[PDB]
Formats: C-alpha cells, structure tokens, sequence
C-alpha cells in the first residue's frame, strides 16, 4: 500500500489483522511488529483547474486546487505553484492561488463555484469576488398605494434556437478495415 | 382486479344546469427536479492506482479519458445552467415589506424566517430536513460514503449557486408576487394592494371582482388554513419528495455500481491489479492487465452514457420547471392543469434540495345546485341572449348569473344583447325583460 | 497542451491532477522468532561417519 | 448570441475528428496499420491481433453513434420547442408569460439562420410609472360600485377609473362601473359621487 | 497499400522520407530507386443509393 499512515482509533478483534472500508480498500492495518492498529489513508490527491482571462488579455493566470485544504497543499508541491506571497483563498470548491478576494460584488465572469467568480479587472489582475445576485429594490406595499404606467416602450428581443444538426454518414468497412 | 375509480353518473337533460354556490381555495404541491450532483472522475486512478506500468498501457490504449472528462464537464456545466434559468428569472432582488399585513392573508410559512439561521421559510426548512437524509471539505477522515468515491476519484463538485443564494432568489420572487403581482415579471415592479391583486386574479378565472370583496374574510381564512395543511401533509413521511429522492438515489446507485465494477473481475484472474503485476511474468501480465483495462473502460463508458441520458431527463424537467416558473408564479395562467388542479389563481415557489416545490393556489367550485335553463328569452318578439352569463330559472322567475358562481340578477337590456328573432332559435322561453 | 491549441479563450479549464509522491518505503517485521536448530546441529559435538 | 448555433457545429465537428484520432489508437495491437499486421504476422496469430484492433474501432464507432443519438434528441427537443414558438408566437399573439419575448408579447418575426431559427419578439414594456391612491370600490348612494374593467384612482382630489396597463383617467360613470351589494360589507370603500349621464 | 499515385508537390526535406496526414496515415513517400516524393490518395469511393 501507498499512503500516509496514522494511528487507528477503531478497535480490531484478535483474529482480524487488516480492515477494508466500504471502499473495499484497506483503511486500517495492525502493525505485525507491534499489534497496535494503524489507520491508513492514501496520499492527498486532487485535480487542478486553470482560470485564465484569455490569451488575448495577458498571460496572467490563477489556478484552483479542487477539494483540497490550502494548508494541505505545499507551495513546493511540476509548476512552481506560484508562491505564498501570491494571494491564497480557501473556498468550498478548494484552494485558489493567484487571485485577490474582494468585498465588492460583481456579476460572474468565470465560475469558480460555491458563489465565487473571478474576472480580469484593474493594474489589471485576477480578482475573486462573491456573486452579486442583482440590484436590491424595495417596493412600497400599502393599503391604498397603486402605480399605473404613464408611458410605454416597444422592445425587440432575439431568441436563437438550434433546429437541425449536420447530417452524417459513415462507411463502416473502410473505417474499421480500410483498404 | 383493481378499480379504475368510483362510478358516478351525471344527469344530462336539455334543461338542467348546475351552478356552483360556494368555492374552496385549495393549495397543492408540485415537486420538480432541477439539478443533479456534478461528478468528475479521475480516469487514470480509476483504472489503476499507483500503477506506473498501467499508465503506459493506458496512454497506449488511447485518449479515451479526454472525451469522458469532456462529456462529464458538459453535464456539470449544464447542471449549473439549469438552476440559473429556473431561479434567476428576475434580475432585481426584491425585499419583503416590513409590514406583514396583507389584508388577512398570512404568508409566514412561505416567507423567509429571520430568526432561523439560514434565511429560509419554515416550509423550506422542513423540506430540507425531509431530504437531508441524502447528501466534507475538511475530509478529516480522508486525507464516509463520500470518501469511498474520492478514494477511487469519483468527486462531487459544489454547485455554483449555494442554497442561501437560491433562497435569496426565492424570497425575491415571493416579494414580487405579493407586492406587484404579474407586473414585476413583465416590466418594472408596480405596487398594488393584495386584495385588489387577488380580485384581479378572480376576474382572470371568470368571476367578477365583487365576489371576492364581500367574501374577503372567508377567502383569507380558507387560504391561511390551506397553507397550514401543507405543512403536516409534507410532514407525512409518504411524500412526493421521493421524486427528488430518486435523483439522489439514482446518483448513489450509479456511484456504487462503479465501485463494484472495480471488484468485478471482467473475467480476470484477480480483481486486484497488484496480484496481476506480481504473480505473472511481464508477457502474461499484459494479457491479464489488458482485459482488466477494457472492463474498467466499458464501465466508465456505460456510466457516462447512462449519466448523459439521466442528465437529459433533468434538462427536460428543468425546462418544464422554468416554464412553470414564468407561466404560473410570475402571472396567472389559463392553461388547465399546468399549475395545480382547477382554475389557477397564483403560485408560490419554495426552494428544495436539488429541486423546486410549487404551491399552486387554485379555485375549486363547490356546493353546486341544479337549475333549469333556456338558450334565450323572448320578450317583445326579438330573442335576447345573455351577454356574459347563463339564463337560469329559479322555477318561478328567470335570472341571469355568472357561469362559475351563483349570483342571480334580474334580466335587463344591459344584461342581455338582442339579436335575430324569436322563432329561429330552439328552446327559447317566454319571459319579460325589464328595461331600466 | 490539453486544449491542443496555441490560443486559449476566457474561462476555466481542468488540466491535470496533482498527487503527492511517496517519500520512502516501509516493510514490516512479523516479529518471527521460530529460529532453526541447525546451529546446534552445526555446533554438534560428534558427526556421523 | 449565435453561440448556441455555433456549439452545435463545434460538437459535431469535434466528435468527428475524435473518431479520426481513435484510428491511431493501438488497442493493444502491434501496429495501428492493418496491412502492417498482415505482413508482419502469419494468419493464425494475426487473427488475435486483428480482433483486438477490430473491437477497438467498433467500440469507438458504437460510442460515436450513441453520442449522436443523444445529441439528436436534444436538437429534436429544441426543434419541437422552436416549432411551438413558430406557431404560438409568430402565427398569433400568445398570453403565456415570457414564452415569446420578455413582457407582453405584441408579435414575433422569424428570421432564418444556418442550422437554426432567429426569433425577433416585439414586446410591450410599460414605463414611467406614477403612484396613486386607490380604493376597492366607491360608495355613492348606499350601493357599492365596482370598476367594470378598470381601477379606481385619484391623484389626491378627484377619483377616476383607468385601464390597468396605461394611465388614462375617466370620470366615474354608471356605464364605467357595475353596481352590486351595499357599502358596509366591502372593506376599504371610499365615498365619491358616481355621475349618471 | 492500394491507391492512386501522382507526383507530390509538397516540399520534402532531405532527412524526411515519409509524410503523414492528420490521421497519421502515410500520404506521401519517396520512391526507393530514385527519391521521388509521391502523394498517395485512396482510390475513388462513394456511397450509392437506389
Ligand atoms: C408613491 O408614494 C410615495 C411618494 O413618495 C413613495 O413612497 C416612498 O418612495 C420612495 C422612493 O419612491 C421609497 O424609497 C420609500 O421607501 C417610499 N416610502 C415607503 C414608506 O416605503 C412611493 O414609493 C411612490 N411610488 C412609486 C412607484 O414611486
Ligand atoms: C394598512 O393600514 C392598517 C391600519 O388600519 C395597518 O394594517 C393593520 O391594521 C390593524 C387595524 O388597524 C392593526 O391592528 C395592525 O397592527 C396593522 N398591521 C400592522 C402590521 O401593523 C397598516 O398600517 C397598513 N398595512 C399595510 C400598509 O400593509
Ligand atoms: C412617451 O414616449 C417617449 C418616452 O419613452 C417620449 O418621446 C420622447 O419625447 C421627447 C419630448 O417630446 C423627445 O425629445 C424624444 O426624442 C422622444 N423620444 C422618442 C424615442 O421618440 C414621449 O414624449 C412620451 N410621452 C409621454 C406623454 O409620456
Ligand atoms: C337536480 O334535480 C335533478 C332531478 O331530481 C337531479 O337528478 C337526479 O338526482 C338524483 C339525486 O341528486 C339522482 O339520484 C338521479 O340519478 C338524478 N337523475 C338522473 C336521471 O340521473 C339532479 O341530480 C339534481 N342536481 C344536483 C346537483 O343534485
Ligand atoms: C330533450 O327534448 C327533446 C324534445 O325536443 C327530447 O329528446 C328527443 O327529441 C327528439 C326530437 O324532438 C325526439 O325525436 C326524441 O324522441 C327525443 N328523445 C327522447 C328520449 O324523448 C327529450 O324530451 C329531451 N331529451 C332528453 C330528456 O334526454
Ligand atoms: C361557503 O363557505 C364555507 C364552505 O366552503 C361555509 O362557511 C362556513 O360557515 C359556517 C357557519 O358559521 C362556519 O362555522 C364555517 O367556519 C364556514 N366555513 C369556513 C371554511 O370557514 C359555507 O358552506 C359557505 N359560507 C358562506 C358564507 O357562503
Ligand atoms: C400567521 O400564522 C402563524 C402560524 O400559525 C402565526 O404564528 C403563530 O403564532 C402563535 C401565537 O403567537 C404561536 O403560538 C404559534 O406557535 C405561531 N406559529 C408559527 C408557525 O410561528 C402568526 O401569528 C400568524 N400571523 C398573522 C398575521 O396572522
Ligand atoms: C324565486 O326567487 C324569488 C325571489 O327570491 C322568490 O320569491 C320571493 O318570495 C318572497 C316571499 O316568499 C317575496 O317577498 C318576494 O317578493 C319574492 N320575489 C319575487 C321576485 O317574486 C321565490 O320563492 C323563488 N322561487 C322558488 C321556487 O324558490
Ligand atoms: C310565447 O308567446 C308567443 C305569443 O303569445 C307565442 O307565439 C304564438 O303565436 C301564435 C301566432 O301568433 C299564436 O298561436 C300565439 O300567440 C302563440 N302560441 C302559443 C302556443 O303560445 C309563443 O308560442 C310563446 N312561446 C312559448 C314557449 O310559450
Ligand atoms: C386630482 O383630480 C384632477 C386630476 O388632475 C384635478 O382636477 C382638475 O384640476 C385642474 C386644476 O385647476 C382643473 O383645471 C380641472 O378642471 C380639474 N378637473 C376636474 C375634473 O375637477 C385635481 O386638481 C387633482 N388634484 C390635485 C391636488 O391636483
Ligand atoms: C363616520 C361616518 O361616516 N359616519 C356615518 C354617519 O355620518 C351617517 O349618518 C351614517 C348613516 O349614513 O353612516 C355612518
Ligand atoms: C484577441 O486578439 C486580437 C489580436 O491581438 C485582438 O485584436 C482582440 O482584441 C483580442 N480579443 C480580446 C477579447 O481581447
Ligand atoms: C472584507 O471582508 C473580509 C472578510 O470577509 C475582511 O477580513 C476585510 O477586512 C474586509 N475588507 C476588506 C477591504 O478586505
Ligand atoms: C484546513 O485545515 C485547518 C487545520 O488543518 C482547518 O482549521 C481549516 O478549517 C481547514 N479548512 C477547511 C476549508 O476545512
Ligand atoms: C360616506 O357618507 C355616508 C353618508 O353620511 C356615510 O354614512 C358613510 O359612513 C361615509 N363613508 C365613509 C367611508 O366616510
Ligand atoms: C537503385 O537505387 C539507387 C538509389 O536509390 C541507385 O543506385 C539507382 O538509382 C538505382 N540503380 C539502378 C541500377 O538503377
């Protein structure tokens, strides 16, 4: 097995030596030298995603480590993983490196997740911001207050709907057994 | 042999007509799934874990991982879109008035509760707890059913919109309907007192606005009681929430199936990859390993293919839910049975885990009474036809009343437009048409 | 590399997976003490003809 | 805004190239060239290698057809929706909210597009709202008067009746208001004179 | 392989002997006797409907 090894709180019966969890992987093994039970969890793993304003709009990028504690990932560990000096934000999605969290709320541009979005804004830099649901309007309900429009505006809006896809045919024999 | 239903016979005659004399305001619940868990799978370590040799064959086998990652990504992106279209219909966040008096109508159950930590309605909090049986950033145990997936790589991506943000959207929709009715949906929100707005909706279903006004207290008592019955009906364990529960059960069943396919040999000598690499020589190992990769690849493909089909069903439900959002909640809808059962008055949306619950306020006629009726009345040689009602005979004097509620009126020239002659029409009954 | 294009558009793209590599190897003694008596057979006062 | 049409082209194109790249996949064989296997392998052992290649190509073909079929259903659902929007919006006025444009739907105009249809929805949007004082009904001679098709409105001095969507104040008349019941039953009733022509 | 052979207009470097398409199938080659870059294309194909 390959993983970080820690002590195991769960008890083991005398006959049983190792224990496999619902994942069916051995999650606890008793040490043959010292019968004390030890808990085994695999070395931390996760997928990386890159947030980029676009190749046209500079080469500054921010990277988010999915489902991993910010302290869990070291700055050393192919890429340099930027630096601790670079802004580090811990989110429900994971740890995000290279973006400034701001208290101003803006409409989403790149969806990080869990209400967090990032955009390239100016001194242009990638900033992570909390979702802005929209403008807050309070309408005065009353016993006797009503509003009636005194004018109108005619608006034209566009709806685009796919109708058909490109018809395709396959000559099976030459794809599978060509020439 | 099952019964299709109760057998009822309705007496049909030329002359008999039934006009309701009372109404029951009924609130019904509609539950529609809106989204599923966004899942991402690390292809390589699903196929084989810490297997440096397997990385060579997997790279040699092809780039199958790229399409599966892309296909899963498309599902995940689409899932966040579905909740956006259903909930983010209104751009402007609307705040509930500090005054909670709405002409006797009580909205405390559906309105968000400031006392409760999460800014959720009492119904919404009850809905969450009923479904919370199916649902770890700390991952303290795991560096427990969730880990059985991440230990293999099957990972759940948090939704872009959290529940609080969804709850804010639902409260904003609630505020617009109470304060502005249909006006906030089409254009800028215009304040209108609630009794007038419900009176307006009464005109939509075909009942004159006066009927509501005298019976305002009775309607308010009926509506307030009806909301209360929803709480205990939802509190009943047999619920339509299983439809929402089915989505999570479907996700769980698929996730477990992938775990079993790991232990599934697919005809291999040993399910464990380590045994394949250890006991056998490199020539013999490849044949056994290759059969393992093909079996693992097929299970992943079937999961993605099954997930795509299930995702399409949620998309159809999401589009239906979004249509129900606009057509029913935002305004009165004349489509029969689209929102609730009976004539639709208005709808209230309440957020649910991975879904939305619709509370449809409907007008149900009751206490019908038989009456004898004639197509037209002959008064002075010219037939008279009711303008917007039906000629109803009390048995001694004829009357004209609206077709959904019994309000007898004396026949007048204003009540009935004149046309044609008397002899042409069949069943015309002689009477006197009072001229004001 | 993942997009297989020199230009990349605005958005977020999953690219790879980061994993911590094992620091060193461990093998575990079963505390076996069933030693052979061949030594006293070797340390035998007399040997056969 | 034509990205939806663009995405359909991209998905069909990208999947088509995907099948091409799967040709180079080894599928556990010796070579991805079928003729090379025939030359390099004698017929008995060649069958084992060819079969591995054959299923690999066959599985890729099966996946592409399955992806297309699922994609076809999605387009068909859009097409059925678009056909409904053709009839419901262009051919006539539709009272369904937000089905045909945003706001009250006056009309819709169709415009053809490559592999899609573009809808131009002409919509009526109210504006320039003005607040007012309103009453459910007017008590004039002991009988409650309700607005027949309007809403009772006064700017502060004189009550009027106007249509809900647009502000046009008319003097209260018997033709303007239908009368039923008495004054006491209706809450919020307001005293005013109902003029008789 | 089987196909129709014409002179290849593609400029072909001295160390280069084989040309490959997007699918990586060999589309150009130099004749062994005299180095002559020749494009290889499949013989004419087409679906038939009745
Ligand atoms: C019509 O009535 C009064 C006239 O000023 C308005 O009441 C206040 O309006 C301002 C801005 O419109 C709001 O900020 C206040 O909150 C309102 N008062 C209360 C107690 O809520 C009312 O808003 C006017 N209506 C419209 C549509 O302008
Ligand atoms: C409407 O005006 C009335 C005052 O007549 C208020 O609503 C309630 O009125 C009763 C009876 O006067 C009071 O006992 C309640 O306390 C009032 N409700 C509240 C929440 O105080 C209220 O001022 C107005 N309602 C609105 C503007 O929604
Ligand atoms: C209602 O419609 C528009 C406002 O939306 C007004 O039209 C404008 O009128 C001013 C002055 O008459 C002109 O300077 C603008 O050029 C007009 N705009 C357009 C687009 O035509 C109109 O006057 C408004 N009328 C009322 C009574 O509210
Ligand atoms: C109005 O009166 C008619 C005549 O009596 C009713 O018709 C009969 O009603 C009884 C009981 O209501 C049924 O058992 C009979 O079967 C009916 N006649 C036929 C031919 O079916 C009619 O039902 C009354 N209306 C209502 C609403 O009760
Ligand atoms: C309705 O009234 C008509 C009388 O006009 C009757 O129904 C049928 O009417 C035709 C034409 O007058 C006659 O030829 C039939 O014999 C009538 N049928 C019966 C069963 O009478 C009848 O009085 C009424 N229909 C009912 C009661 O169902
Ligand atoms: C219509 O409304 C209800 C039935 O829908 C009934 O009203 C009841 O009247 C009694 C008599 O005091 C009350 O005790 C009940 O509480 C009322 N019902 C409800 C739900 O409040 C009756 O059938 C009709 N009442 C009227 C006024 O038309
Ligand atoms: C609206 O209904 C709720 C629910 O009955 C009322 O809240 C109740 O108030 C009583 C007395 O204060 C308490 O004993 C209950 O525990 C409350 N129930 C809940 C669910 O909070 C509320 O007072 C009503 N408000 C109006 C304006 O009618
Ligand atoms: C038809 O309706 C009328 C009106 O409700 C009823 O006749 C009334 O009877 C009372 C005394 O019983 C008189 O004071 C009214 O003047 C009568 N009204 C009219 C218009 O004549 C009559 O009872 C009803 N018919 C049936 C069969 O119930
Ligand atoms: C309603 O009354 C008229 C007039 O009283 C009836 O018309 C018939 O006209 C013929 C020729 O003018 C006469 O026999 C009588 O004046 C009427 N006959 C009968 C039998 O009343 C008409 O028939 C009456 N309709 C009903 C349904 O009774
Ligand atoms: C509310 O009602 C009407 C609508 O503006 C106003 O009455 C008019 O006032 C002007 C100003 O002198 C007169 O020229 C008109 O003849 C009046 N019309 C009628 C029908 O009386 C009234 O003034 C408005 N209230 C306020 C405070 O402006
Ligand atoms: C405060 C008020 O309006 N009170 C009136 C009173 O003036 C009138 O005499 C009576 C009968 O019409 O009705 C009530
Ligand atoms: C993309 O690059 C071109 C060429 O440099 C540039 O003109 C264009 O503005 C860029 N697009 C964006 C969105 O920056
Ligand atoms: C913004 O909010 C954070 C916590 O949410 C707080 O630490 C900080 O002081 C606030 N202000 C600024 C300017 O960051
Ligand atoms: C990360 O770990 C630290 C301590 O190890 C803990 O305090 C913190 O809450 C963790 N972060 C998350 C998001 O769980
Ligand atoms: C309207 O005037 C009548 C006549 O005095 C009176 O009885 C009634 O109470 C008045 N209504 C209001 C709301 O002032
Ligand atoms: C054979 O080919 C080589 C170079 O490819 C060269 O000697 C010559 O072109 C050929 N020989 C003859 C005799 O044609």
């Amino acid at each position: 097995g390959t993983g970080v090894l820690t002590e195991s709180n769960k008890k083991f019966l005398p006959f049983q030596q190792f224990g496999r969890d619902i994942a069916d992987t051995t999650d606890a093994v008793r040490d043959p030298q010292t019968l004390e039970i030890l808990d085994i969890t695999p070395c931390s793993f996760g997928g990386v995603s890159v947030i980029t304003p676009g190749t046209n709009t500079s080469n500054q990028v921010a990277v988010l480590y999915q489902g991993v504690n910010c302290t869990e990932v070291p700055v050393a560990i192919t890429w340099r993983v930027y630096s601790t000096g670079s802004n580090v934000f811990q989110t429900r999605a994971g740890c995000l490196i290279g973006a400034e969290y701001v208290n101003n709320s803006y409409e989403c541009d790149i969806p990080i997740g869990a209400g967090i979005c990032a955009s390239y804004q100016t001194s242009q830099s990638i900033i992570a911001y909390t979702m802005s649901l929209g403008a807050e309007n309070s309408v005065a309900y009353s016993n006797n207050s009503i509003a009636i429009p005194t004018n109108f505006t005619i608006s034209v809006t566009t709806e685009i709907l796919p109708v058909s896809m490109t018809k395709t045919s396959v000559d099976c024999t030459m794809y599978i057994c060509g020439d | 042999t099952m019964s299709l239903g109760a057998e009822n016979s309705v007496a049909y005659s030329n002359n008999s007509i039934a006009i309701p004399t009372n109404f029951t305001i009924s609130v019904t619940t509609e539950i529609l799934p809106v989204s599923m868990t966004k899942t991402s799978v690390d292809c390589t370590m699903y196929i084989c874990g810490d297997s440096t040799e397997c990385s060579n064959l997997l790279l040699q086998y092809g780039s199958f991982c790229t399409q599966l990652k892309r296909a899963l990504t498309g599902i995940a992106v689409e899932q966040d879109k579905n909740t956006q279209e259903v909930f983010a219909q209104v751009k402007q966040i609307y705040k509930t008035p500090p005054i909670k008096y709405f002409g006797g109508f009580n909205f405390s159950q559906i309105l968000p509760d400031p006392s409760k930590p999460s800014k959720r309605s009492p119904i919404e909090d009850l809905l969450f707890n009923k479904v919370t049986l199916a649902d770890i950033k700390q991952y303290g145990d795991c560096l427990d059913l969730i880990c059985a997936q991440k230990f293999k790589g099957l990972t759940v991506l948090p939704p872009l919109l959290t529940d609080e943000m969804i709850a804010q959207y639902t409260s904003a929709l609630l505020a617009g309907t109470i304060t502005s009715g249909w006006t906030f949906g089409a254009g800028p929100a215009l304040q209108i007192p609630f009794p007038m707005q419900m009176a307006y909706r009464f005109n939509g279903i075909g009942v004159t606005q006066n009927v509501l006004y005298e019976n305002q207290k009775l309607i308010a008592n009926q509506f307030n009681s009806a909301i209360g019955k929803i709480q205990d009906s939802l509190s009943s364990t047999p619920s339509a929430l299983g439809k929402l529960q089915d989505v999570v059960n479907h996700n769980a069943q698929a996730l477990n199936t992938l775990v079993k396919q790991l232990s599934s040999k697919f005809g291999a000598i040993s399910s464990v990859l380590n045994d394949i690499f250890s006991r056998l020589d490199p020539p013999e190992a490849e044949v056994q390993i290759d059969r393992l990769i093909t079996g693992r690849l097929q299970s992943l493909q079937t999961y993605v293919t099954q997930q795509l089909i299930r995702a399409a069903e949620i998309r159809a439900s999401a589009n239906l839910a979004a249509t129900k959002m606009s057509e029913c909640v935002l305004g009165q809808s004349k489509r029969v049975d689209f929102c609730g059962k009976g004539y639709h008055l208005m709808s209230f949306p309440q957020s649910a885990p991975h879904g939305v619950v619709f509370l449809h306020v409907t007008y149900v006629p009751a206490q019908e009474k038989n009456f004898t009726t004639a197509p037209a009345i002959c008064h002075d040689g010219k037939a008279h036809f009711p303008r917007e009602g039906v000629f109803v005979s009390n048995g001694t004097h004829w009357f004209v009343t609206q077709r959904n509620f019994y309000e007898p009126q004396i026949i007048t020239t204003d009540n009935t437009f004149v046309s044609g002659n008397c002899d042409v029409v069949i069943g015309i009954v002689n009477n006197t048409v009072y001229d004001p | 590399c993942t997009l297989k294009s020199f230009t990349v558009e605005k958005g977020i793209y999953q690219t790879s997976n980061f994993r911590v590599q094992p620091t060193e190897s461990i093998v575990r003694f079963p505390n076996i003490t069933n030693l052979c008596p061949f030594d006293e057979v070797f340390n035998a006062t007399r040997f056969a003809s």
